[PDB]
């Protein structure tokens, strides 16, 4: 991904570090004081250079001038000395870039602590449109989604009620290899306990006192796509066991049938309950928990991302332009009043409020008194 | 291939004209040019066939009892509307388990010709069958009359659905109103109660006037839309159907059981 | 104090391996295929020779004579191949004395894992002086550590490996009892017999009878077939009972009957069947406290606790976390699923964690970090908030 530059005119120590980084799984390009410009020209940009390992230099002028044209090359490129003691007379202007002074032979600990410090300074120095906002939490969520969307792993979305978990799941599905497949949502808190097994697995012509036809379950509906199990915490324990068995074996059977079918699906589960406490109280299975918790994404409440409300309002109004139930605009005082609200059931209440005022007063403007109740104070 | 719009006609209070609204809305939507299927969710007592004058040889009791499948109980009703008939006082249909309602709703997926209209005529009350058929429908149309009992029953149904299932969007249609101001005032009262206690979205659809042509049509065992196509009630039904055709089609499946989840999954 | 021996006739490979081991801070004596004895005599005795790293041989004779001479030097000296797959030219009983084959250049995690494997080999097979039978390595795969608890577990497993007796594994949920059961099964007289794992908590309480013992035609509503139980599938093998503590009392009586009388009954059957199985029971509940609570059978407890294995929580052997990370990351490299590297701060922060669900938590965290930060350095900042500590 990112290359390393070692600048050393001492060939013995240069080979020493070269084999060490090669062993340590770090990509580097061997350079000397006179041909490093050609190597730099071979670099795609200044960003691809994580750091430079400076060693003995025999070019005219010395190490002091050598840091000058690397400084002219980039001011944000960090420097660490290899096999040279910490300076005591070099100019002070360059001592905000000497991260550490390593000695040959280097040690494993301080090499990675040096490499970690280099990554921190580089980070300090320098497309999910559905999820809008500017808080730290929202961009952390976006980064985690970017990291997990390209791989086949079980995602668990943790948060509170009405925090926007289905949107995150859909963005994960759309930016994956399964984009052309189906998206099948399953709500375990909107299906009775006796119906969940038949709904997920399907049934034959006769399996129980109500089965009148043979139909495909939602695992077979999700074949070639992702299955989004919302409210996994209220799933009954026997159904938890059967779901674990299906996930482990990759095979399932319809209710009232003995034929085994295989389905390749991606599991994205959602929860608002504290699962760990549920395993502690024995109301949830720990094995299913660790099968579903390969990658957890924690969503943040709207009361903790208050500066984001206006953008959410504009986004919600935006989507009503596509689903054709009208439009409405807001006032600055009304927006400030909404920002000063507790908001339990964050995005669900925000969308409910917008829909309610859109149907109530269409193509209007909302003031402080225009809000219905308990939203201005 | 397209998603299918499902409309549940309800209201809790009996005798508010749920079946008349269902039948006449079905015929009007067929008049605009859609392939419409009407289901008589009044499973224990059938009134769609009575109002339309039909005498079905096979009903849904035969489907549940297993003598026949679901396709061969369809009847070609007036205006090209295909009717699913219900039983009338059959011991196997008076009360069904939630498993049986789930099976019947799921079995409807075998039908793949209707042009995104399926009107579901729920029974009176807030019982399990009514809630099961309402939750499975994309649109919920509540028929309310300007009486305290009807307002109370509609509010009770709304409160039940919102409290125990999280439903928040409801369509309200006024029936047997003697003036448009009567319908507007009825909507105002219902919204006043709901806002005082709940946080839900009520959308006014229209008003069906009190018209004796409806009574003559019921006496003749035919539909007011076809028997008296130029009456005030028929014109009101046509206007409502035009308004209903402008409703947004479903696009995404929800987690619970609902009609035609197959079309809501594969199409997107 | 311990030393290695690098014997390879390629000078460059010898030199760069030597400098790698100096970088890791590992003592070494560089050697060749002709003068190793002369420098090997400087060390006190054959025990300080942890292992030998043998590469390519282009000297007189084959590798067989060098292997025999090394075995003569000390019979208990593990061998690590560097950049050379093992050749298929020795008997299957004589092809297993080396521990790992390290691809050139070796990976940090795999090198450390192989060194710890050599240490585990040396610390028990050398000093034993008791096993007249040929040695059986590989019996400790997921058991890596330098704690008192893990060494006690290894001693108990070595005691029980050569005896066919019922085993009771005591440990918290997620400690890794299944791998211990598999290690006991595959390195005992049952190696060719089936290994059948059953989780009592998974089967519903009303179906545990049919699942464990099987049933015949029409045994219950839904019995269209005569499915046979787990015990008969484990005949001539091993059955692994996990969380035996939730198994109800009548099942406990029938299990004791299977253990002593060697007989059981199917569901819907009027005949007794004899099966020869080995029962390795696992639980996470205090069985004694259940005995004075009137929930577990006391006689069953005495019958099972003849060979107990107490697997300690990770929070009580925290100084083994580094080795466990090396094993997990090494497997993750072997399956081409990526690699991660920690600094000292992250490892210390992890060592100060309570770890509920010890090894499953560790593996889940490793997989999560592989997804989050692939090919990067993990510090305290990049760990999840619940793992950060001051
Ligand atoms: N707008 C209207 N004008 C005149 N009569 C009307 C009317 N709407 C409904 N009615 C009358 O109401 C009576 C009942 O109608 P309908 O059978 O449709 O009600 P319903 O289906 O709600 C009763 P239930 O729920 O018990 O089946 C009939 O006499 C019908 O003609
Ligand atoms: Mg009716």
């Amino acid at each position: 991904e990112t290359k390393l530059l070692l600048i050393d005119d001492n060939l013995d120590r240069s080979r020493d570090l070269a084999v060490i980084l090669n062993f340590l799984g770090e990509d580097q390009l061997t350079c000397n004081s006179e041909d490093w410009r050609e190597v730099a020209a071979g670099l795609s940009n200044s960003r691809e250079a994580l750091c430079v390992l400076l060693g003995s230099v025999e070019s005219k002028g010395g190490a002091v001038e050598l840091l000058k044209q690397l400084a002219s090359w980039d001011e944000y490129l960090p420097i660490l000395l290899i096999g040279e003691p910490a300076p005591a007379d070099w100019p002070e202007e360059l001592r905000r870039r000497v991260l550490a002074s390593l000695e040959m032979p280097p040690s494993y600990n301080k090499l990675l602590d040096s490499l970690h410090r280099a990554q921190v300074y580089r980070e300090m120095y320098d497309l999910f449109r559905s999820l809008v906002g500017t808080s730290r939490a929202i961009q952390q969520v976006r980064q985690m989604m970017q990291q997990v969307a390209d791989t086949d792993a079980s995602v668990l979305i943790l948060g509170e009620s009405g925090t926007g978990k289905e949107v995150v799941a859909r963005n994960l599905h759309y930016h994956s290899k399964r984009r052309e497949g189906p998206f099948v949502p399953v709500n375990c808190g909107a299906i009775p306990a006796e119906l969940l097994e038949s709904e997920l697995f399907g049934h034959e012509k006769g399996a129980f006192t109500g089965a009148i036809t043979s139909r495909a379950g939602r695992f077979e509906l999700a074949n070639g796509g992702t299955l989004f199990l919302d409210e996994i915490g209220d799933m009954p324990l026997p159904m938890q066991v059967k779901l674990l068995r299906v996930l482990q074996e990759r095979t399932f059977e319809r209710v009232g049938s003995n034929k085994t079918q295989n389905v390749d699906v991606r599991i994205i589960a959602a929860t608002h309950k504290n699962l760990e406490k549920m395993i502690e109280d024995g109301t949830f299975r720990e094995d299913l928990y660790y099968r579903l918790n390969v990658f957890p994404i924690e969503m943040a409440p709207l009361r903790e991302r208050v500066e984001d409300i206006a953008l959410l309002l504009n986004e919600l109004i935006s989507r009503m332009e596509h689903e054709k139930r009208g439009s409405i605009r807001f006032n600055s005082a009304a927006i400030m009043s909404l920002c000063r609200h507790d908001w339990p059931g964050n995005v669900r209440e925000l969308a409910n409020l917008v829909e309610r005022l859109a149907i109530m007063h269409p193509y209007g403007v909302i003031g402080v008194g225009e809000l219905p109740k308990k939203f201005r104070h | 291939m397209h998603p299918v719009q499902v409309i549940a006609v309800t209201g809790g209070k009996g005798g508010v004209g749920k079946t008349n609204v269902s039948v006449n809305l079905a015929l009007a939507l067929a008049d605009l040019g859609r392939r419409v299927m009407l289901l008589d969710a009044a499973l224990g007592l059938a009134n769609v066939d009575v109002l339309l004058g039909l005498t079905p040889k096979r009903t849904l009791a035969d489907v549940i009892e297993g003598r026949c499948e679901l396709r061969d109980v369809l009847l070609l009703g007036p205006g090209g509307v295909r009717i699913v008939p219900a039983a009338s006082g059959t011991q196997s249909m008076v009360h069904l388990s939630p498993m049986q309602h789930a099976g019947l709703i799921q079995a409807f997926s075998d039908i793949s010709d209707n042009l995104d209209v399926l009107v579901v005529d729920t029974a009176a009350g807030i019982g399990d069958s009514v809630v099961s058929f309402v939750r499975a429908a994309q649109e919920v149309l509540l028929v309310v009359c300007d009486e305290p009992t009807s307002i109370t029953d509609a509010y009770a149904l709304i409160k039940l659905l919102n409290r125990d299932h999280g439903m928040t969007r409801f369509r309200v249609l006024a029936n047997m109103a003697h003036s448009p101001q009567e319908g507007r005032n009825l909507f105002a009262k219902l919204t006043k109660v709901t806002d005082r206690f709940l946080d839900v979205a009520l959308q006014y659809v229209g008003v069906i006037p009190y018209d004796e042509s409806v009574r003559k049509a019921v006496q003749k065992q035919r539909a007011v839309y076809e028997a008296f196509p130029r009456s005030k009630a028929s014109l009101a039904f046509k206007a409502v159907a035009q308004k209903v055709d402008s409703w947004p089609l479903p696009a995404n499946p929800r987690g619970h059981l609902e009609f035609f989840v197959e079309r809501l999954v594969q199409h997107p």
